[PDB]
């Protein structure tokens, strides 16, 4: 098995810029790995305060004080006890599907594999992340993995939904990266017409009161000017935080601020 | 040196004792006093290791003693390596 | 202050606005509506200096105990009279409100005296049962914090 | 057998290192103690290497000609009073244990082994059922428990010194008129002394550290300690001691322990949360916000 870890180019991931002009690694390559993982920096308060104080433990001596007695209880074993069980294990189990988990690890790889279509369509450029066979054989593999943890003989739903979630929060984050701007060839006549919808909605709705996303389809495209790609409009201008809120189970569109 | 160590200032006077013929930049030289001294490296319970080395880096406008300061460090210290710019290759400065 | 209120009235947006002046504050420590404190003058006369009078309204000082409740009033009467004594001060003389700089050393001495012998009778007094009536923190309508030492 | 720490079932430096009588006397938690051990075991004509090696596999040469080596150069560094008579036990093809090896392995077996009123209730049961682990250990068949408490025994002994030097070398030590403080707030480790005998075991390092100082005095000592979880303070006053190899001129009935009526005047006139309820009536639990004042009271109550 094989454990990688990598930079990109310019140091950090350059959210700004283009996947494609960030991760220097050809298909042929990045297709052999079951698990993708891009890790960012979020820079957050909370999280900061909570990483130094983790840290300085560790530095000051109190880290050894408090680890000792979970390895006692009953929240950790040593490196020679899990070494032995892993061992065990592998020597010991080898599960197998069930007909139920076939069928909805089907229907999740057609999912997963109709996305990167609309995706690679939108952004008309081809996925730099790509999604292959193998990456059904990934899930296979990981579910089979995680059944092996209980001496299971057989691999079951339980195994296959937290073998889903693994591969959304790994591989399909970094596929998904949804770049809030590119300036490229793509939504060229958006460039505009995101500043011309914004200017119509904020002089149609004032800062109090709401709208619907049915209004705000049915009339705004009777004029003919729908785009297809106004599904991620409504979020960019809840990202300033102030333009958009969406409430109601997604239906009401309220206007909160300038 | 135990007798001397208990002096106070000891500190501002290591410091200025570095590079005395040099005029200013007490900084650099507080830096250097820094990195010469060193940290300490530790292991928690054996799986997690922790480096206690400092690097410095300098960075300025020409003609301000930079490399002057790096052969009193190299005199100063037990045992010291120098190398500048493309006389170095990647298996000079490793294994070979 | 006429001035803006003639301005201010003449806007079309509220031309049907009262506006009243209710005081004129020289020296004004806002924290909240229920917590201030400060130097007010009902209305400006002519020829003759302004009458002021001091004010100081403090919720804070109702979660202390009654041994230092009396000393926090004593000592902002001190705070506040520092800090107009400097501030005509800077006014006479001629990023950083220089009216106010540099008040904090004429209380500074009396008040670090103050809290050293406050301390010792504290540490004299705290555990006897005489003085027990001293040293107990009130229960409040909205009091949630669990404290230890009242000097503190 | 001698005045040394685990000679049996450790090394001899080991043994010469964690010793309280040779640490008193030659001051170890500093450099020049260290350095005058190495200097000692250079003059004996042991190697230093030889004298690493554990006891069994230690040179047979060495450890038949001990006792003259010993005899012959102990008295140059003032440790001539190590050397005594003792008892050694044998059962069979097994192995010799001397009595205070067997009485160290016990201790260390009672003290480690196997909304605040709970906390405390836990630590209590806790030390009711280490007394049966220490039961245990008293019958021939189970001598694994035995080696069990010989090796808790070596960690333990190494914390305390490991905090001694650090007591030591910051100065925590406060000489008061009438008795001498010493107060433990921060470090590593503080969770070690919440149980009785480990603050008595840092107790008795520190009387025999200040035993053989050339300071003359007979202060009683007082050591506190914090427990975060309960936020107590244990307190333990711990009386004086002559040095050990002084004449018997002075020797009658030891010093006597003043601390019990002296917690017990405090504690009856002021309403002092603290905690008198152990055997022993030097021992008592404060509250950390009556360790202060209540200390206070003390240099003012006599008696001490
Ligand atoms: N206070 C000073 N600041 C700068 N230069 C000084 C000072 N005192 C003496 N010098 C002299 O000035 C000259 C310039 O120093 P130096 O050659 O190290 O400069 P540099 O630009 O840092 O060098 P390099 O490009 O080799 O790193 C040296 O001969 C040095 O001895």
């Amino acid at each position: 098995s094989v454990l990688a870890a990598a930079n990109p180019i310019y140091g950090r991931y350059d959210d700004l810029k283009s996947p494609g002009d960030n991760i220097d690694f050809q298909t042929t390559i990045l297709s052999r790995f079951d698990m993708i993982f891009i890790v960012k920096d979020d820079h957050n308060e909370e999280r900061d305060i909570s990483i130094a104080n983790h840290v300085i433990n560790i530095h000051t001596g109190n880290a050894n004080a408090m680890q000792n007695q979970q390895e006692e209880n009953g929240s950790e074993i040593s490196i020679e006890k899990m070494k032995r069980y892993i061992t065990y294990c592998r020597l010991k189990c080898a599960p197998r599907l069930s007909p139920q988990a076939a069928e909805k690890l089907s229907s999740n790889f057609v999912t997963i594999r109709k996305q990167l279509l609309i995706n690679e369509l939108e952004s008309t450029e081809r996925s730099s992340i790509p999604i292959t066979i193998r990456q059904l054989e990934a899930i296979i593999r990981i579910t089979e993995s995680l059944a092996k943890l209980e001496l299971s003989p057989i691999a079951q739903e339980r195994h296959v939904d937290e073998a889903i979630r693994l591969f959304q929060a790994s591989t399909m984050d970094a596929a998904s990266q949804d770049p809030i701007g590119g300036l490229n060839q793509a939504s060229g006549t958006s460039l505009s017409e995101i500043r011309r919808f914004e200017q119509e909605l904020k002089r149609r709705l004032p800062i109090g009161w709401s709208t619907s996303y049915q209004t705000l389809r049915r009339e705004f495209v009777d004029t003919h000017r729908f785009s297809q790609l106004a599904l991620d409009k409504a979020l960019y201008a809840l990202e300033k935080h102030e333009t958009i809120q969406l409430r109601h189970q997604g239906q009401n569109i309220y206007r909160s601020g300038v | 040196f135990r007798k001397i160590s208990r002096d106070r200032g000891i500190i501002d006077k290591i410091i200025s004792s570095m590079a005395p013929s040099i005029y200013g930049h007490r900084d650099i030289k507080t830096a250097v006093a820094c990195s010469l001294f060193g940290g300490v490296p530790k292991n928690v319970n054996g799986k997690h290791s922790i480096r206690g080395d400092i690097n410095v880096l300098l960075l300025g406008d020409p003609g301000t003693a930079k490399s002057q300061i790096l052969k009193y460090v190299e005199k100063t210290a037990h045992r010291a390596v120098f190398a500048t710019g493309q006389g170095a290759s990647a298996v000079g400065l490793t294994a070979s | 202050s006429q001035y803006m209120m003639k301005a201010v009235r003449t806007n079309p947006m509220f031309s049907y606005l009262d506006l009243n002046i209710k005081r004129y504050w020289d020296l004004l420590i806002w924290m909240d509506k229920f917590n201030f404190s400060g130097l007010a003058c009902i209305e400006i006369e002519e020829k003759e200096n302004q009458d002021y009078t001091a004010v100081s309204q403090w919720q804070l000082k109702k979660f202390l105990s009654p041994i230092y409740q009396p000393e926090f009033e004593d000592w902002m009467m001190i705070i506040l009279d520092s800090m107009l004594k400097t501030k005509q001060s800077y006014l006479k003389l001629n990023s950083v409100e220089n009216s106010l700089n540099g008040f904090s050393h004429l209380f500074s001495k009396p008040l670090m005296k103050r809290v050293k012998k406050l301390f010792k009778n504290q540490q004299e007094f705290i555990l006897d049962p005489q003085y027990e009536a001293d040293y107990v923190i009130p229960v409040l309508p909205g009091s949630h914090l669990n404290v230890k030492n009242p000097l503190l | 057998d001698y005045y040394l720490f685990l000679l049996r079932h450790s090394s001899l430096y080991d043994s010469f290192y964690y010793s309280n009588y040779v640490n008193a006397k030659l001051s170890l938690w500093n450099e020049n103690g260290k350095k005058r051990l190495h200097k000692m075991f250079a003059r004996m004509g042991i190697p230093l290497s030889t004298a690493q090696e554990t006891w069994l596999y230690m040179d047979h040469s060495i450890k038949r000609e001990l006792g003259i080596i010993f005899d012959k150069n102990l008295d140059r560094y003032g440790l001539q009073d190590i050397i005594r008579d003792g008892f050694v036990r044998t059962l069979g093809y097994r192995g010799s244990i001397s009595a205070s090896e067997f009485v160290e392995a016990l201790t260390a077996l009672l003290e480690v082994g196997n909304n605040s009123a709970q906390k405390l209730t836990n630590l209590r049961k806790r030390w009711v059922s280490n007394f049966w682990l220490s039961w245990d250990a008293l019958d021939d068949r189970k001598v694994e428990l035995l080696n069990r408490g010989i090796q808790l025994a070596q960690d333990l002994q190494r914390a305390i010194f490991n905090t001694g030097v650090a007591i030591l070398e910051k100065k925590l030590i406060k000489h008061l008129r009438i008795y001498r403080l010493c107060v433990l707030q921060d470090g590593p480790d503080l969770d070690l002394y919440r149980n009785p005998l480990t603050l008595l075991r840092l107790g008795n390092w520190l009387i025999e550290c200040c035993a053989e100082s050339e300071d003359k005095q007979l202060l009683p000592m007082v050591l506190a300690s914090i427990d975060e979880n309960t936020d107590t303070y244990l307190v333990a006053g711990l009386t004086p001691r002559y040095p050990r190899g002084l004449d018997t001129i002075h020797t009658k009935k030891p010093i006597l322990n003043n601390f019990s009526m002296a917690f017990q005047q405090i504690t009856a006139e002021t309403d002092a949360k603290v905690r008198i309820d152990n055997f022993e009536s030097s021992i008592i639990e404060i509250r950390r916000e009556d360790l202060s004042p209540f200390l206070e009271k003390l240099t003012l109550s006599g008696l001490l």
